[PDB]
């Protein structure tokens, strides 16, 4: 920012925010894939119990 | 006097306060193409070399 224009550091800026959002959609997918697995061992330690 | 083309000269700049407001009084500059940075923010960054 501190180094370019404001329709020069729209480009660049652009870049780094879809592949920072790329790292957000990966974490979030796996925990809802990781989730179901706990869920799953939670339910097997309700039924024992 | 220039040096041609074939044999150019490498000034080193070493410490100092960079005004570049100046290099503004020389002529219409045929060109002035600022590549890494935009010319406007010249006057709050630190350079190394």
């Amino acid at each position: 920012l501190s180094r370019l224009d404001p329709p020069e550091a729209e480009v660049q800026i652009d870049r780094l925010i879809t592949g920072r959002l790329q790292s957000l959609q990966t974490y979030v997918t796996q925990q809802l894939i990781r989730a179901a697995e706990i869920r799953a061992s939670a339910n097997l330690a309700a039924t024992k119990m | 006097r220039f040096a041609s083309v074939y044999a150019w000269n490498r000034k080193r700049i070493s410490n100092c306060v960079a005004d570049y407001s100046v290099l503004y009084n020389f002529a219409p500059f045929f060109a002035f193409k600022c590549y890494g940075v935009s010319p406007t923010k010249l006057n709050d960054l630190c350079f190394t070399n």
